[PDB]
């Protein structure tokens, strides 16, 4: 079910990610619309696939990063996030750090790209 | 389509004191309990609804809550006021929408 | 210590355009639409609730949008009536007329065009009273919208037989419906389920009275966006259908007139056998049993001992005073006043509603685009299932309700109280005990 | 050793679909542009020079075909006047009428349709002398367009005000702007910096005078493509406004006719008070400094003691010998003599240009659709800035330059002069002394 | 800046290149115009990537190949490129062997795939 | 040559991959229908991207996967299949079990991301 992870818990949900990975692609009146609705449907999936590639997570459904945890951003344990909150309430308690956490990422991987030309130049 | 899972399904004290007895839904059922307490020989008697009111029917001594999909029922002194067969019911089944389709537990023996 | 996630089922509130689905020369174009899903899926989401509002639900506004637009895409090909605006000479019909439709339909001739710009004839045609208005303060008459604007014929062939349609979400989106039975349209909805694509919802269009749509499956639901406030307007959903029988009991005949290359006109042509009024039959006992089921729900919100009165519309235009539908082609307007007469107090048979009919059509109450509907031959009967009301206060024991009419955005959104539209976010953080 | 990069920094000329953004019934539909950003960016490319070239910019041809389509579109709703093409009896206006005015107005009377086909009615309305012909070599007159086009009554509720808009690049491109304060259109621009979205220009449409542009910040500009070529345009740019006030002393009343159903033609009904003569007044201390200016400019391309002589335009029709623009609704043709009168040798007051009015406008110099300006109750001031000249060369130690009218792009690529379109190719490679 | 590094060094510019990256996605008159130009705009981000996918540079801003500099296409000294020259002036230098680059680039790869294809099957 | 390879063994013609793949991106009469058009072929390059990068296949023409072969599906021996046999052929030969494959790739997949986080965390 596409959605039917929705009542689960963090560490439950995230094993069924590509359910939703597969439902993101799927001039008279309801000539013209559907036009239109496709090609934002192509915008949409491209920004997030985008992003995973900035990152260094293209082709991947779960990566590690390499960025700390600041804490301030949530100050819960593991065991209290994981099994015993579901993603739309930790998305909620964590929505105003997302573009503090989009660039330190963006940020570290171009460090690592650049240290890893240094390395195969040696 | 609502389950209810009812545990210990024996229960047992001294005369005097108290005893639990817990239930736990197969989902979320909103706070939608209702407790039963059964004698030999008559229908179940209401004492308790959504989750922690009383009917009046019953003093203080019986006493309950919970949220969610999971709650318990707390007998505060056993006086051999009963050797009833206490029984979990919820009376809201999410899947449908309504407050037409009943699940009862097994119930629990109190015995004093 | 950052962990990426995607594929996350969290969502948002969120407005997008919708497209048709149909389950397969209609007035709304039905076969443009996706053939649908022969078996669609619903997913029951466990421990999930979520906030409904559906006086704020723009699915309306689109269906609202696609519906009118629909119609006059369907009129773009069909004849113009403008060479009908000249003077009428016309007289009353009064052959086996019964009394009290005397006065209601009259014999007028003119001089119209005709396939070559160098003849005229002189034709005659049967109207409605209500389609024309005397200029000669035989008598002069023009008909009613030519001093305000241009009149289409309907096309002949295209129907107006209301086939449901589906609204479904575009990749990216979902629907999301609530199941709770007793839910009154805002607020936390306790069982909720995604579909992709809605029920079907007929189009129908009505004042007054719900003709075609969905019951309440267990209680009479009544539903506002205030209740208190005598400003807004009561949807009321019956938990059961009310039959109604509606007939024109007038065997017409129907004539075309070549009015130029490639064009011809619709007229009544003449009546067989005796001349009688239109009318409705609403079951007598249902009807009672019916509103003494309203009643006992109203009172929930005006107090245990409040009385309850129902009282008949306010004066006006037909459009917003009478109850109107489109049936078999014909457009009724019928006095409701006989269903709206009683006082409920604390602690087989029918009722007739006459009706009138109209052919000059201003479909969505707007002005410059005028229809006009041909004429139907032979004898017309209709059946229908009422399945609510519009109803408004009259606004200190006694409270008063009237019918009236609305906006056409209230006859949808009594069918699409149920469903929200979000969009899937699939990118979230989290905190994980790895590191590349 | 060959490495590949990605988000190279480089670019090509290209040529793209640029989309409008407005700040926010308008006739350019400027409410169909996406809104833009209240605090747009501009990056100062440090090291960059780039080379640009005014007279080649393809952004003035998309200019060009928007305006002309979105003007096109605003006039798609409106009533044809079609039913005007009729034999006027026509005699003059001579009720208090000051001299020179005397026979521009004309009292004409004719047989027009009605609401019926059956019914004609007669109306007389007050028309200008530009917009009639004699045919009867009272005398018969027939309006000036209808043996050669179609006539279109502009809707009086569209407004005609250019509201400015901003051209914006898609995804993928950039707009460079030159911010070198003495660039003359052509050659290496030392100063570059980026934009995505282009100041806000406004569509004003004039011919000899630029009406409401943009200043020069320092020094007066004088643009062309060649200078020596006699056969083209000198576009000068004033570092100064001068102040010019126009009006139309005469309050007029409007009235309707209905035509037909749902069709209405305004005209000019009747002139309360006097009749005069339109006119503008630019201020003469001002003009005289601002034509020294542009002198002592010009003669840097013509030698140090070379004459220059300002003269009037050329015959020919008004569109192409007077000034013209649309202002307040109504559209004046001035004569701009008194303001090219002098001869300028090496080492309060206001001069009053009379203006005639027009209502039948050919607005993009095109044959076949003609607008009808209804006319405008009341009375009408309007005061503008004027920015700039376009004058050309009568083409042996005195020049002499006339002004003149010119293509509609003449308009619009004074304000895009400073902006290129270059697409982006972020890939590239270089050798490294890595190897996988 | 978009284009803030156009005045930089070729070895100074390539350090923001995810700056250039993230923009390149971002019926009536201005109305079909912009379906028409978004779904152009999508069309020229997809086939940039397909041809990183190609050569196996996918999900990098920077990578290194297999193909050797073939001299003949610029016999300038690595000191110089990376120091003393702009990417434009450096597009201009060898822009005309675009095309060879590309075609060397796409065999190295499929000759790659092959050999791990062997070696996996050992 | 697009189709080329068409006549060729399966072993021979999966070494001009690349061919085809470079060709799947390449209001009047004959205007809208090439919106049209360019819309739906980008939707069909993107659900093939979609599905390498799920099966753990992105940025490959030929990709090892962990997934067994059950026989029942072509009991053909390796020698038949790559040399006496064309891919238009072996597609029929295989074709009904297209649906059972898919399912099996992506599942191996979404365990083994699952056991790469577990060791990163360790
Ligand atoms: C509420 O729902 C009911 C039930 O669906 C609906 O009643 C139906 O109305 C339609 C139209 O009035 C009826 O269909 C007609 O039945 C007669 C029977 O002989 C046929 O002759 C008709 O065919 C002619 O007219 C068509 C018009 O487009 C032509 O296309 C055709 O070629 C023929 O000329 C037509 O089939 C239908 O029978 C009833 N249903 C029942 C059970 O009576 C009712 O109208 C809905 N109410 C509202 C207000 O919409
Ligand atoms: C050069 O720029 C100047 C300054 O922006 C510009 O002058 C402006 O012209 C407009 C239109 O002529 C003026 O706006 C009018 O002002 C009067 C004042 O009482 C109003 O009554 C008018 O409103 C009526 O007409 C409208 C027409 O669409 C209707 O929509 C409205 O409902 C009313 O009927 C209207 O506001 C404006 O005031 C002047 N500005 C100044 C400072 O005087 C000038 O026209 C530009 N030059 C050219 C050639 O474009
Ligand atoms: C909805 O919530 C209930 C509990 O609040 C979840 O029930 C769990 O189901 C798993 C299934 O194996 C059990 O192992 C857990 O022990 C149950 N929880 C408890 C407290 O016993 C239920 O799965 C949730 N629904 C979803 C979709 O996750
Ligand atoms: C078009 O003609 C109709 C009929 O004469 C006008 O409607 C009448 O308007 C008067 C105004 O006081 C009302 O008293 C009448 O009752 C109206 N008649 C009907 C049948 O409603 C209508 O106003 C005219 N339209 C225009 C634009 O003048
Ligand atoms: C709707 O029908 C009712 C009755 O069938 C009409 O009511 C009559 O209206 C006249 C108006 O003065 C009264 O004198 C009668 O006493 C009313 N009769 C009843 C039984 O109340 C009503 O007028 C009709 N409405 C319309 C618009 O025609
Ligand atoms: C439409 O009528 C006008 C008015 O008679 C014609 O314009 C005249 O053409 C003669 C030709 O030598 C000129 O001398 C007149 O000066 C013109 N009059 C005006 C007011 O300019 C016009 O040519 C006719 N159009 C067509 C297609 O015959
Ligand atoms: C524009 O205005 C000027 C003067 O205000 C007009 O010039 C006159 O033209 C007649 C034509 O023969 C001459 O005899 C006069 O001597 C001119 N006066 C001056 C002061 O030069 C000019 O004709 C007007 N243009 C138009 C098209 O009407
Ligand atoms: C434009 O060119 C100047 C020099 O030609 C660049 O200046 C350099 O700036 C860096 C900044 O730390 C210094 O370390 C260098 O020493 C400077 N160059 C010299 C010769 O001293 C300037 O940065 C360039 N602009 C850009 C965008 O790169
Ligand atoms: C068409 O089929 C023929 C044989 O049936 C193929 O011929 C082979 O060509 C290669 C080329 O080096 C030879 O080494 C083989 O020995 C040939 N086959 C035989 C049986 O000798 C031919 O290549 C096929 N065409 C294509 C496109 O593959
Ligand atoms: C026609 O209707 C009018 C309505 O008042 C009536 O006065 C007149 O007598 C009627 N004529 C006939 C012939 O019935
Ligand atoms: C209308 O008048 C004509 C005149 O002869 C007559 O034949 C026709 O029957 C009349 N129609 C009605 C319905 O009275
Ligand atoms: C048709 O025109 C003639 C012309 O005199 C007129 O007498 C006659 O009454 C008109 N007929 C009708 C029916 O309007
Ligand atoms: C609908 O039910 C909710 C339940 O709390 C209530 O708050 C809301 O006021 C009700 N709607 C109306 C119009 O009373
Ligand atoms: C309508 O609803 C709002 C909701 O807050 C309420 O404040 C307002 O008083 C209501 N109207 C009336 C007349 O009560
Ligand atoms: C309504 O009831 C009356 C009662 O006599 C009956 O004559 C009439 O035919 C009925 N109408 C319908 C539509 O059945
Ligand atoms: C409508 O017609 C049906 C036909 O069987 C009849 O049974 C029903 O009672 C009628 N309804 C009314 C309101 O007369
Ligand atoms: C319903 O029937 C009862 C029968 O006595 C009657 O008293 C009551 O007034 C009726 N109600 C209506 C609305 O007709
Ligand atoms: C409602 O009934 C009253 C009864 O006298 C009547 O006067 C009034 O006009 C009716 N309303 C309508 C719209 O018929
Ligand atoms: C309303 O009820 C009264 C009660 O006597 C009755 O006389 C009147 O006719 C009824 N009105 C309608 C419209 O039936
Ligand atoms: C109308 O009259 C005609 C005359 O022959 C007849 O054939 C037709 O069936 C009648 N229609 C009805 C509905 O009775
Ligand atoms: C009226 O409701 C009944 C309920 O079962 C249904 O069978 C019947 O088809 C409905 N009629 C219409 C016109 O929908
Ligand atoms: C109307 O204008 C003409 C133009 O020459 C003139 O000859 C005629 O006398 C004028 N008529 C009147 C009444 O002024
Ligand atoms: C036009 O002629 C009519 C005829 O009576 C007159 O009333 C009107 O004032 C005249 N208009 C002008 C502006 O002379
Ligand atoms: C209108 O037509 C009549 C017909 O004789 C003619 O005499 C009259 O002059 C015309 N009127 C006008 C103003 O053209
Ligand atoms: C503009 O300035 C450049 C600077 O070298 C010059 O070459 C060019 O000719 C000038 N333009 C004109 C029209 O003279
Ligand atoms: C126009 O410019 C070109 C530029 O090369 C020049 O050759 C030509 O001579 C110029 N025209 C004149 C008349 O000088
Ligand atoms: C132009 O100047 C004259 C000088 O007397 C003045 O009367 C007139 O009103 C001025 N016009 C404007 C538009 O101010
Ligand atoms: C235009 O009007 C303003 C109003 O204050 C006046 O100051 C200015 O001098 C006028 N301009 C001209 C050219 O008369
Ligand atoms: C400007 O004013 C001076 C004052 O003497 C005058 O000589 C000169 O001719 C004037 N120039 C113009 C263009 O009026
Ligand atoms: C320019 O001025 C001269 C002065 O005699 C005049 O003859 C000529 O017609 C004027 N040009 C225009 C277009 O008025
Ligand atoms: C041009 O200057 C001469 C100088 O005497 C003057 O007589 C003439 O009227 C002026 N022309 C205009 C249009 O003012
Ligand atoms: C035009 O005359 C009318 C007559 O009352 C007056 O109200 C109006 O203000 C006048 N317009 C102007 C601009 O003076
Ligand atoms: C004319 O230029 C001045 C310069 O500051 C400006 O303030 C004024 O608004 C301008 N007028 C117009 C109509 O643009």
């Amino acid at each position: 079910g596409f959605l039917g992870a929705a009542g689960s818990t963090m560490g439950a949900a995230s094993m069924t990610l590509t359910v939703q990975a597969r439902n993101l692609l799927s001039l008279t009146v309801w000539g013209i619309k559907q036009l239109q609705a496709r090609v934002l449907a192509v915008e949409r999936y491209l920004r997030d696939q985008q992003l995973l590639g900035i990152w260094g997570c293209s082709g991947k459904l779960i990566c590690c990063t390499n960025v700390p945890w600041n804490s301030s951003w949530s100050n819960r344990n593991l065991s209290e996030i994981w099994d015993n909150m579901t993603w739309l309430q930790w998305d909620k308690e964590i929505s105003n750090y997302t573009q503090i956490i989009y660039g330190l990422l963006e940020e570290s991987q171009n460090q690592q790209e650049k240290n890893e030309q240094d390395l195969l130049a040696l | 389509d609502i389950v209810m899972t009812q545990t210990p399904s024996s229960v047992s004290a001294a005369v005097g004191g108290t005893v639990t007895i817990n239930c736990q839904a197969s989902e979320s059922i909103y706070s939608g309990l209702a407790w039963y307490q059964q004698k030999p020989g008559q229908p179940p008697k209401l004492l308790i609804y959504r989750a922690s009111t009383l009917t009046s029917g019953v003093s203080s001594r019986f006493k309950g809550s919970g949220s969610g999909a999971r709650f318990t029922l707390t007998i505060n002194d056993l006086e051999c006021a009963d050797a009833a067969t206490y029984y979990c019911q919820s009376c809201y089944d999410t899947t449908i929408g309504t407050y037409g389709s009943w699940a009862f537990g097994g119930g629990t023996e109190v015995v004093v | 210590w950052v962990t990426v996630y995607y594929g996350v089922p969290v969502w948002k509130d969120a407005e997008t355009t919708l497209f048709c689905a149909s389950d397969a020369h209609n007035v709304w174009a039905t076969h443009a639409c996706v053939p649908t899903d022969p078996n669609p899926q619903e997913i029951h989401l466990e421990n999930v609730t979520e906030e409904f509002n559906m006086w704020k639900n723009n699915m309306v506004e689109q269906m609202h949008t696609d519906i009118i637009s629909l119609w006059d895409q369907s009129l773009k090909p069909c004849v113009k009536l403008t060479p009908l605006c000249v003077t009428l000479q016309c007289t009353n019909v009064t052959n086996n007329i019964t009394d009290d439709m005397r006065g209601e339909l009259k014999n007028c001739s003119f001089n119209m065009t005709t396939e070559l710009r160098d003849k005229k004839q002189k034709v005659y045609s049967l109207f409605y009273r209500l389609d024309v208005v005397q200029i000669n303060e035989n008598k002069e008459y023009r008909l009613i919208n030519c001093n305000t604007s241009a009149i289409t014929q309907a096309c002949p062939k295209v129907s107006f037989e209301p086939i449901p349609i589906h609204y479904c979400a575009p990749a990216g989106f979902a629907i999301l419906k609530c199941k709770d039975k007793k839910f009154n349209g805002t607020g936390p909805c306790p069982s909720v389920s995604t579909v992709q694509c809605t029920h079907g919802i007929k189009p129908v269009v009505s004042t007054q009275l719900l003709l075609n749509g969905s019951l309440a499956e267990e209680e009479v639901m009544i539903r506002s966006e205030n209740i208190t406030n005598n400003a807004k307007n009561i949807l009321v959903q019956f938990n059961t259908p009310v039959q109604i029988n509606c007939t024109r009991p007038n065997n017409n005949t129907r004539k075309s007139i070549r009015i130029g290359p490639g064009q011809a006109f619709y007229a009544t042509g003449d009546i067989i056998g005796d001349i009688r009024q239109a009318h409705c039959n609403v079951s007598k006992a249902t009807w009672n049993e019916t509103l003494g089921k309203v009643v006992k729900q109203l009172r929930k919100h005006f107090g245990n001992n409040t009385i309850i009165r129902f009282a008949n519309s306010s004066g006006g235009d037909l459009e917003v005073t009478t109850h109107s539908f489109n049936c078999g082609g014909e457009f009724f307007y019928c006095n409701t006043s006989g269903l709206f007469n009683s006082t409920w107090i604390s602690n087989n048979d029918s009722i007739t509603l006459p009706c009138r009919i109209k052919q000059i059509i201003n479909m969505w109450q707007r002005i410059g685009q005028a229809m006009y509907a041909p004429p139907i031959q032979g004898v017309i009967r209709c059946v229908s299932n009422i399945t609510g009301l519009i109803l408004t206060r009259d606004g200190s024991t006694t409270e008063t309700f009237r019918p009236g009419g609305g906006d056409m955005r209230d006859n949808w959104r009594s069918e699409l109280y149920k469903y929200k539209v979000v969009k899937i976010e699939p990118l979230g953080v989290a905190p994980t005990r790895c590191k590349r």
